[PDB]
């Protein structure tokens, strides 16, 4: 069902953990919430479920104002961040509890519990209590209890955080297949950047009580509205270098790198509200830096860190007159030592630019995949 | 599904028993009991009627119980404090009048009587012992008030003297006969064997005044003190007195009476200290024991657990008295042991401090199981992983106890502890049975002793002290010590 | 409303209530009036509460001292036995059951403390208190002791304290003078001094209580004790060859134990007063009626002259009645409350050595005199 | 589960418990002694010199051949008293659990105006001195009796009913405990569509099972040992509870100690069984595995 | 301190949760445990803690047997999977709990608490109780509680699992900083591969309660001992294909696709394994593999492509850098490189790869 928040505020005394938040989740929409630990992702889910009061503003689900409705009467189901399993009941009973409350038949209950248990790989653990399970098992139990219930609105608070990589892949698919079968609204909180990119119809980025930006996955990756969003989506983080405006065209901005040579480069980025001489922040992603051998703008420096991931190599570089190390990602196992000299290329078409207030000069290079 | 109709049905059915039993209470005369039962039932129905009063559904049964058997008694006890309800004034005014109007005096002669059948009618014989004369009536029938002309005789009557059984069955009709001697004296049944000139000591004038038909003296209601006093008041007062309102008189009497106030403060201190030490020692002894007896390494625990509560499974009355024997200064097996080991004989009743120690030892023995049992339950609320954390923080058993176990228990124990303080404050029974309050506080005009609580010394005043049992005085003191312990919960 | 045309009786659980029920069964056979006997716990406190509201038993059996209270409260009928009936009972008993100069109950049995002695240790019992400290010295040689009794309760020590002019409230002439209290005077001090001196000389112990006293007599450890008729069955089970005799004399004068007269009163609210009178006068208070109750549980000494004289063929009962007669009727006045505590304290103070006899009793007189006034 | 250390601490605990137990058992062993002593004596040796089975025989229904040869039938039905005690205490206790649990739930989980005043009123008002209470109570059950005679005077119903008001403290005890349990279990329950009643019965109660045993026990004890109210309401000998019946042994001048003691020991027996039984609900780790945190 | 296990077994009655595990962790070593959910990672860790009993085998900490020594006497500290915070205590009080126990020095405590809370970005939460924290915030309090105590051995069970990407990066770094500065042994459990790769001196791979392999990060990645490790290290999972001639220094096998191509592999019914990162564009390689595109996932930094191949039951996952515009149902071709291929016996064991990786 549709879920809409209008000027939703939430305060604990004088602490404001949600400020004026506005969201329009349409029916069947898969929406992923992301943001820094402690920003308000669970507080939002709890206000939707009805487990926390709303200070001011209006919550609408399926078009009826829900601020004062009891939780049981919202058509909302939740996979709590804390799991909140019934410790006196076994896996089976945990997963079949919501059904038993309805007048559900035993064979109806058994079919759709055994079924959800085998895709979650909990089949051999049906009999155990929550105390006799691992953290990743307990977490699956929590998922599986909401899956059997098939509510109108799924809330999943960080539901894969305690799973091995491989299983995390399988669960992602099952949640995805479910959302495609039932076509029901799903609100999904995660810290894993891959989950966000692969599951979301729309991603909401929150920052300390506010919505930072709502968008399609790729729309957020390529065109962050501001420095925070840019620094939050994609990991390893986007590099930032201070730069000076030198010249402006309606369609492009020219900047001066802070190195002693003071190299200049044009960027395909709006010049709206950009004055010559101002200090901007230039962003470039580790994936988007280029090897030096074939490049117009070269940055060179001294390696501080090497991280060998197997599939790739990440190299952190101290480049003179910039405080923060540059992070660069090379495919495959590149053999480089700490302290070595290293140079990378900086491609103008993939550079972002942020005003002093941290707002983004809209990138005008049309990046493939965003329509 | 149990029908939706079935709700408004059962609610209509029960809301009918209400009325059937309420207007039925309005009859004969039960008005306080009708008004009270109306508000209580009506609240019950409305609460279960609209689903907006949901939460009250859970509270109402319990609160109703409490109002009925806790609150109501408290109200009466307070009420009683504004009246002179006592041994001396125990009856209502109506009952006292009724008693005085049942009083009699012997106005004339006394004749043994006999009942003799004449066919299917009766004959009444009287016998004048003091002259040897004998009288006999004409044949009459039983039923209602009738007057009988008795005539002097020398002859026996024809019928066989009737039984006590026959006299008894006909006792009502017999008691309605006025017999008249030849010489003009009226005489009525005064026992199963005698007819006499017994007469009502007082007559009700109807304007309120009672007048004695023997002395001629006159009496009116004096609702200031609650007695019939002579008439403008005389020196004489008729018992039984009646219960009557006295405004603040019992409350002031505690404040105005210098002499009942000499040891007040000093006794109060001891009662506070007695309560505190008891609560402390019982919570502490009980908590530790509960901790020890849930310790899975402790192999005897299931048996220990049982044995440790037995002081609470046996009624305290015999136990207290056995302790009194146990603590006997010259006899009694405690000082006979302290004789051998340690070479001392503590003066457990003679010496104020050692008496207080004795009382606290006995109280702790009585009270630790209660605190133990509470802890046995409360201890289950502490999750086991907190002690895994403490272990990973380098905690020992002693450290576990004081940094995790004690702080996690004192919160839910707080109300139970405040309550245990109030109960031990008024622990009248223990002191009476054990020490009687002694030893003696010398120079106390109204008598007090060193181990007396406030309750012990105060009810000595109301119930002993020689004025009979003064229920009003005791009720007022009960309210005063209540407003004091209520202000002590600050 | 007490139910008309039947009799409900309350009597304590240590009396022969089954015996009384057979007397009631006879009464029913002769009258068709059913009698029910009850023995509820704390009936002495229960009665005042039910009777005030015009309910309760038609007849209550308790010791007389409590009946002065009920009478004052307006709960007891004024009874009227004729001179012929009164002659059948010991005249001193009729003094016990009077309120404001009027009879309020029928005396049934008489109770008082007597001197109990071990015959195998002490064949000839001493007639005087002064003889005892000598007698303890010759027993101490053989390991025993002369006399142990409850030194803790004034009821048990008052006999000696009273012997020489110690008294509660002056029993003038039917009236008890509330202002005239005899716990301070010369004979009280003499009584209490003689007691303190027995402890001082280690013939007795200042903290000997009921329990210890009884246990020592029943084990043959002390040659004598002071105790009431309620104690005999323990001694019978113990098989101590024992006698009950007159209490020893103090300065040539009789011990004066307190006298408890078991009495039957009619509820002022009863519609069955005449039935109650008949039951009590002509059924219970006869040789045959009293023997029915006695056989169930022994009454001790009874107030009915004729039946006492057959009971008295038992030396124990004779002894009881003798000590009764030479003793003090328990005053049935409210002011006796104050007496008990004050006196109990004074003895303890003097025995344990906290106070001397003089000031102890001076203080106890002060406490009763000012309680009975204000 | 945890790796245990020094077993010198167990030895010292066993030694201290044993010494504590002997000390607190001593007074009760003398009650047992009084019950086995011939005659009626409050004092004497721990093993009575003259042992007697008579007090226990009369308590258990047996007749006693005495010294002169005549047979003494049991004066009182002590065993039926005991059964009347189990019934009054058991039903009483069930009712006090049921009434205080439901009450604690509203106090612990729901919100309603003046909740705080009520809770503090509840604890305050039960702490008023019970001195003139029995006067009020009698007058109450006398009235009630003519309308619902099942709960009037001289009925177990009335006695059971009288006790059901004593809940204030048990309420705070269960409230207290309810609050140690994480809200999120009943929160989750509510999103499974469970009613507040269902959340109460199906989730919260099974986890609160130890504090349910505590209040059941504390109530059963109170009821078994209770004298004043039961004695004021019960008239018929055959309806007496054991606490009321054993009062017969107490007279103004002496006590039938032997019979009183046998009665006293007997009354501990139902307390002991109820205590033993309730242990099955006294378990640790009921909430283990429920809430990460 | 050092920590070594010797034939350690652990049984829950008769369910074996640890079988014959042997580990040498040298003083100052950072070891990470990885493995599928429920394989016995927390159990193992808990046996080192002393929070669980060892059934058979020897455990030694700093060259002394510890099987029987209780948790509090082992010189260990732990960040719990479920945090296990003190609910009655503030953040400050939770963090200062260990120190307060063994020689409380007012200022020393305040100082090390403020310092650790700053790196954990917890400085504004010091006064809160655990119920007024977020899940990730509570996770960091648990971490803070152990770091502040500075035990001889640090045990950390999935300690970053509920932190956002950027904060996770920062926490790895600080954990590393502290591992170099203290040079004390750290045993660290995680499901994040990047953490395993970048932190570990040694990775211990666990499977259903037994040690599948132990080695350097890159060692396990290039040279897995068996099919299970191969499929567990590196995510997305290594692709598997069910593969005639056998040279005296390399092996030759046949591709199951209906053309039946034959290729040599520099190694010792086999399973052939190739990682999605190691597959090549079509035009470059000799061996070409072609099928139908099933799933396309646009990750921003890279594109991942699932390809259903004729006669091959399992989809083939391909990783390629940058945003590649490919659609479901389209035809896709990729190169199979022979030197980057893994090979596995019928039972499970790998044929040692002889191609030297950098
Ligand atoms: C005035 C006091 C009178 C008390 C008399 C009691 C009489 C009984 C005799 C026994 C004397 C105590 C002997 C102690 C022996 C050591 C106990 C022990 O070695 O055993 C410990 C048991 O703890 C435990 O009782 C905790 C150990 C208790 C230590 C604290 C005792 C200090 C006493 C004062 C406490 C004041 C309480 C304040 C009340 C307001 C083991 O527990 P741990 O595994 O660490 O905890 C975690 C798990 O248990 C969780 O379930
Ligand atoms: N009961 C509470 N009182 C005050 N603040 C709280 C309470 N519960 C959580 N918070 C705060 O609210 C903020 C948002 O919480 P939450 O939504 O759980 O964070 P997240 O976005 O990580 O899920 C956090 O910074 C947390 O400290
Ligand atoms: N008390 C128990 N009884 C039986 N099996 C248990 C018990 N506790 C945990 N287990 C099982 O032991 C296995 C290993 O647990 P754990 O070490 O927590 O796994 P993980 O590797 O995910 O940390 C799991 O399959 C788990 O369900
Ligand atoms: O505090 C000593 C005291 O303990 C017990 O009293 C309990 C009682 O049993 C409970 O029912 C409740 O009312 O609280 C009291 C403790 O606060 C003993 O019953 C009592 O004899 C003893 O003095
Ligand atoms: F803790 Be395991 F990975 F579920
Ligand atoms: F700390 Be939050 F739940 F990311
Ligand atoms: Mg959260
Ligand atoms: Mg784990």
């Amino acid at each position: 069902a549709s879920v809409q928040l209008q000027n939703v505020t939430k305060a604990w005394g004088e602490v404001v953990v949600s400020k004026d938040i506005n969201l329009d989740i349409h029916e069947g929409e898969f929406v992923v919430f992301v943001g820094p630990s402690g920003c308000g992702k669970s507080t939002l889910l709890r206000m939707i479920a009805g487990l926390e009061t709303i200070t001011s503003g209006d919550l609408f689900i399926g078009e009826k104002r829900m601020n004062d409705t009891p939780p049981a009467e919202r058509g909302v189901g939740m996979v709590f961040q804390s799991y909140a399993l019934y410790p006196h009941l076994s896996v089976a009973e945990n997963m079949s509890f919501g059904l038993k409350l309805a007048g559900a038949k035993k064979e109806v209950i058994n079919q759709r519990v055994n079924q959800v248990a085998e895709v979650l790989q909990l089949a051999h653990l049906l009999d155990r209590k929550p105390k006799a399970l691992s953290g990743g098992q307990r977490q699956r139990v929590a998922i599986g209890r909401t899956l059997v219930a098939e509510p109108s609105v799924f809330l999943l608070d960080e539901p894969l955080s305690n799973l091995d990589a491989a299983l995390r892949v399988q669960m992602r698919i099952e949640i995805s297949r479910l959302h495609k079968r039932l076509g029901r609204t799903m609100i999904y909180v995660t810290h894993d950047q891959v989950e966000a990119m692969t599951l979301a119809d729309k991603i909401v980025v929150l920052d300390a009580g506010r919505v930072a930006q709502v968008g399609k996955p790729l729309e957020l990756y390529h065109y962050p509205a501001d420095r925070f969003v840019a620094g939050f989506i994609g990991s390893p983080k986007m590099n930032f270098l201070p730069v000076k405006v030198t010249a402006t065209a309606i369609d492009q901005v020219q900047v001066e790198l802070p190195m002693p040579n003071r190299q200049q480069v044009w960027l395909p980025v709006e010049s709206r509200d950009v004055q010559v001489g101002a200090n901007m922040s230039l962003g470039i992603r580790p994936e988007h830096l280029l090897p030096s051998d074939i490049a117009d703008v070269i940055l060179e420096g001294e390696v501080q860190v090497v991280e060998q991931l197997g599939n790739e190599t990440q190299i952190h570089i101290q480049i003179p007159s910039i405080r923060q190390n540059l992070v660069y990602r090379q495919n495959d196992v590149v053999l480089v030592e700490e302290g070595a000299t290293f140079a990378i290329g900086l491609p103008p078409e993939r550079c972002h630019l942020f005003r002093e207030d941290g707002t983004a000069c809209r990138r005008l290079h049309k990046e493939p995949g965003v329509a | 599904w149990q029908s939706d109709a079935l709700k408004w049905s059962v609610l209509g059915l029960l809301g009918l028993l209400v009325g059937y039993l309420v207007v039925l209470m309005y009859a004969q005369g039960e008005y306080l009991f009708a008004i009270t039962t109306l508000i209580l039932s009506s609240a019950g129905l409305y609460i279960f009627a609209n689903r907006k009063a949901y939460a009250w559904r859970y509270v109402y049964p319990g609160m109703a119980g409490m109002g009925l058997f806790v609150l109501f008694p408290l109200v009466c006890t307070i009420a009683i404090a504004f009246t002179n309800y006592s041994s001396t004034n125990q009856l209502t005014f109506e009952r006292a009048q009724e008693v005085l109007l049942d009083r009699s005096w012997q106005a004339g002669k006394t004749y043994n009587f006999g009942l003799y059948p004449a066919g299917d009618e009766w004959q009444l014989a009287l016998s004048d012992g003091e002259t040897g004369k004998n009288y006999l009536s004409d044949a009459f029938k039983f039923g209602g008030e009738q007057k009988l002309q008795l005539k002097e005789t020398t002859a026996q009557p024809e019928g066989e003297r009737a039984n006590l059984r026959v006299i008894t069955q006909n006792r009502q009709a017999l008691s309605d006969i006025t017999a008249i001697l030849p010489d003009g004296n009226k005489v009525m049944m005064s026992s199963l064997r005698q007819f006499s000139g017994t007469q009502p000591l007082y007559t009700l004038d109807g304007d309120g005044t009672l007048t004695n038909n023997q002395s001629g003296v006159k009496y009116r209601p004096n609702n200031q003190i609650g007695f019939y006093q002579s008439i403008n008041w005389g020196d004489e007062k008729l018992s039984p007195g009646y219960t009557v309102t006295t405004g603040w008189k019992n409350f002031t009497r505690v404040f105005t009476d210098e002499g009942i106030q000499k040891p007040f403060l000093a006794i109060f201190v001891w009662t506070v200290v007695f309560s505190l030490i008891t609560v402390f020692l019982t919570v502490a002894v009980g908590m530790v024991l509960a901790c020890l007896v849930q310790w899975e390494a402790l192999r005897g625990k299931a048996v220990y657990r049982v044995l440790l509560i037995l002081p609470y499974a046996v009624p305290s009355f015999i136990s207290i008295l056995i302790f009194k024997g146990l603590f006997n200064q010259s006899f009694g097996e405690i000082n006979m042991m302290l004789s051998a080991l340690f070479g001392v004989k503590p003066a457990w009743f003679s010496d104020p401090t050692t008496a207080r120690t004795m009382l606290i030892i006995v109280n702790t023995w009585l009270g630790y199981p209660y605190m133990m049992i509470l802890c046995m339950g409360l201890l289950k609320a502490i999750p086991d992983d907190l002690y895994e954390a403490s272990a990973m923080d380098g905690a020992g058993p002693f450290q576990n106890f004081f940094k995790i176990t004690l702080p996690l228990l004192i919160k839910p124990l707080t109300p139970l502890m405040i309550a245990s303080f109030a109960f031990n404050f008024n622990n009248f029974v223990l002191i009476q049975l054990l020490t009687n309050g002694g030893p003696d506080r010398l120079g106390t005009t109204t008598p007090a002793g060193y181990t007396d609580l406030l309750v012990n010394y105060t009810y000595r005043i109301a119930f002993e002290g020689g004025g009979g049992q003064d229920f009003g005085l005791a009720a007022a003191i009960a309210t005063l010590i209540f407003l004091l312990v209520g202000a002590l919960a600050i | 409303k007490i139910e008309e045309g039947k009799l409900v009786i309350w009597i304590n659980g240590d009396k022969g209530y089954n015996g009384l029920a057979e007397v009631g069964k006879k009464f029913e056979k002769d009258t068709g009036i059913k009698v029910t006997v009850e023995h509820p716990d704390k009936l002495e406190e229960k009665f005042p509460q039910v009777a005030a509201t015009g309910d309760g038993p038609d007849i209550i059996f308790w010791a007389h001292d409590r009946f002065g209270g009920y009478a004052q409260s307006g709960l007891l009928a004024e009874i009227t036995p004729d001179k012929a009936f009164q002659d059948k009972l010991y005249p001193f008993t009729w003094d016990a059951v009077r309120y404001n100069g009027k009879l309020i109950a029928y005396p049934i049995a008489v109770e008082a403390l007597s001197l109990i002695y071990n015959k195998d240790l002490l064949p000839n019992p001493p007639k005087t208190w002064e003889e005892i400290p000598a007698l303890d010295k010759e027993l101490k040689a053989k390991g025993k002791s002369a006399l142990m009794f409850n030194l803790q309760e004034p009821y048990f020590t008052w006999p000696l304290i009273a012997a020489d002019g110690g008294y509660a409230f002056k029993y003038e002439n039917g009236k008890y003078d509330i202002k005239d209290v005899g716990v301070d005077n010369a004979g009280a001090k003499a009584g209490l001094t003689f007691l303190v001196d027995l402890i001082k000389n280690k013939h007795m112990n200042a903290d000997t209580d009921y329990s210890i006293a009884e246990a020592a007599f029943n084990k043959g450890e002390t040659a004598m004790t002071i105790n009431g008729p309620w104690a005999w069955s323990n001694i019978d089970t113990s098989k101590v060859n024992y006698g009950v005799t007159v209490l020893p004399t103090f300065k040539g004068q009789p011990s004066k134990p307190f006298v408890g007269v078991l009495s039957a009163g009619i509820n002022a609210a009863s519609p069955n007063k005449e039935l109650a009178k008949e039951f009590l006068e002509n059924y219970l208070l006869t040789d045959e009626g009293l023997e029915a109750v006695n056989k169930d549980k022994p009454l001790g000494a009874v107030a009915l002259k004729s039946y006492e004289e057959e009971l008295a063929k038992d030396p124990r009962i004779a002894a009881t009645m003798e000590n009764a007669q030479k003793g003090e009727i328990m005053p049935n006045i409210p002011q006796m409350s104050a007496f008990w505590y004050a006196v109990r304290t004074a003895v303890i103070n003097a025995a344990s050595g906290r106070q001397t006899v003089d000031e102890a009793l001076k203080d106890a007189q002060t406490r009763i005199t000012k309680a009975s006034a204000s | 589960a945890m790796v245990q250390p020094q077993k010198a601490r167990l030895f010292i605990t066993h030694l201290l418990l044993l010494l504590f137990i002997a000390a607190i058992m001593f007074p009760l062993l003398m009650v047992v002694a009084i019950s086995l002593r011939q005659g009626n004596f409050a004092t004497g040796s721990l093993i009575p010199e003259q042992i007697s089975w008579d007090h226990w025989k009369l308590a258990l229904g047996f007749s006693v051949e005495q010294a002169d040869g005549r047979i003494t039938p049991p004066p009182f039905p002590v065993l039926l008293w005991l059964w009347n005690s189990v019934k009054v205490a058991g039903i009483s206790a069930i009712g006090i659990v049921a009434l205080s649990t439901t009450c604690a739930y509203a106090f612990a989980r729901m919100r309603f105006p003046g909740k705080a005043t009520l809770l503090k009123g509840m604890l305050i008002f039960q702490m008023f001195p019970a001195v003139l209470s029995l006067v009020a109570l009698y007058a109450l059950f006398d009235r009630l009796g003519e309308y619902i005679p099942f709960i009037g005077l001289n009925t177990h119903g009335g006695v059971i009913f009288a006790y059901l008001g004593g809940i204030a403290l048990h309420v705070w005890t269960i409230k207290g405990y309810f609050e140690t349990i994480d809200s999120s279990l009943e929160e989750a329950a509510a999103l499974d569509g469970a009613t507040p009643w269902q959340a109460f019965r199906l989730v919260l109660l099974p986890l609160s099972v130890p504090i349910l045993a505590v209040v059941f026990i504390l109530s059963f004890i109170a009821a078994i040992t209770e004298v004043p109210v039961a004695s004021l309401l019960l008239r018929d000998v055959n309806s007496y509870t054991l606490a009321v019946g054993m009062q017969q042994y107490l007279n103004p001048q002496n006590y039938l100690w032997g019979d009183f003691a046998a009665a006293a020991v007997m009354s501990a027996l139902p307390i002991t069984i109820v205590f033993l039984l309730a242990q099955r609900w006294l378990v640790n780790g009921l909430t283990a595995g429920g809430v990460k945190g």
